[PDB]
């Protein structure tokens, strides 16, 4: 019944502070639950259905 | 004589308009960076934690 | 130095120096997925596509 | 399609003599180490897995090799080699140096063994980059087995 991530494609919005320290360690080991963690050719716009 | 055709490029540069820091120390301007910027965002070790 | 000792005087010198440069070389790497890469010459029907 | 070439990155300039053995074997087989196009020098030779100090094996060379890619020499330039590289399937040129000759023809039948006959004429030192370089042969099957064959 919680709210699962999903990779929907959004229509993202630019932010201004950087997000960039103490990450790739961060989501190895779990700063927050429920992360999804992409390496390379999967950085693309999922197919859609409905 | 020789100046002119020492620096053959480096006489006739549009000058630009850098931001950075700056120290007077003797008589001698020193320039003071810190590349963790750059370095920091990535998760490569910074070469100068040696 | 000109200079009256006991010492017998010295030389007119010179020095040649080498010097040379270094090669470097810089990656990058980029990845195109191949469920990507064709749609840029799709078969260009709907209004989703 | 694709493009095979190995460029190698070196750390200090050469000298005048090593580059005179590098330019006596401008085409030659070395297995390297990983697929790249940037590679370091402790990764080129067959040197990792037979240094100097430490007793080769003559069996866990050969059994080395089929993992590792192998590289055809194209230059050398003082601070960069460049080394094209071999397929699973590809048809390249390859121009034979090695120095216990044997005449080979069209239709012939080559293996590529470790140096199992003089390691002075295959290793070549690197006295800059601390690092020594090992050259292996190829040689047809004929004699491809019959090292083996003696070795056993």
């Amino acid at each position: 019944m919680e709210a699962t991530l999903e990779q929907r494609p959004f229509p993202y919005l630019a932010t201004e502070a950087n997000l960039l320290t103490q990450i790739k360690e961060s989501a190895a080991d779990g700063l927050f639950k429920s992360f999804q963690l992409l390496l390379g050719k999967d950085a693309r716009e999922g197919s859609v259905r409905f | 004589g020789d100046k002119a055709a020492l620096a053959d490029g480096h006489d006739e540069i549009q000058r630009t308009r850098i931001a950075a820091s700056l120290v007077k120390i003797g008589d001698k301007f020193v320039a003071i960076e810190s590349l963790q910027r750059m370095y920091n965002e990535t998760q490569f070790p910074c070469p100068l934690n040696r | 130095i000109a200079h009256g000792d006991g010492r017998r005087p010295n030389k007119q010198r010179q020095y040649i120096v080498m010097k040379a440069c270094n090669k470097h070389h810089i990656g990058a790497e980029i990845e195109l997925a191949a469920a990507d890469i064709e749609l840029l010459f799709a078969e260009k029907e709907t209004p989703l596509d | 399609a694709l493009d095979k070439s190995i460029v190698v990155n070196l750390t200090s300039r050469l000298f005048a003599d090593e580059l005179a053995a590098l330019q006596s074997k401008i085409g030659s087989v070395l297995p390297l180490g990983d697929c790249h196009r940037l590679q370091n020098i402790q990764a080129l030779g067959l040197g990792c897995v037979c240094s100097r100090e430490t007793s080769p094996d003559y069996i866990q060379i050969m059994q080395y090799l089929s993992k590792c890619t192998l590289a055809v020499l194209e230059e050398v330039r003082p601070d960069s080699l460049r080394l094209t590289r071999m397929d699973p399937s590809d048809n390249l040129q390859i121009k034979n140096v090695y120095a216990p000759f044997f005449q080979w023809d069209s239709n012939t039948q080559l293996a590529v063994l470790p140096p199992l006959f003089s390691r002075k004429d295959s290793t070549i030192v690197l006295e800059s980059n601390g690092f020594d370089i090992v050259f292996p042969m190829v040689v047809p099957q004929q004699l491809g087995h019959a090292i083996l064959q003696q070795l056993l």
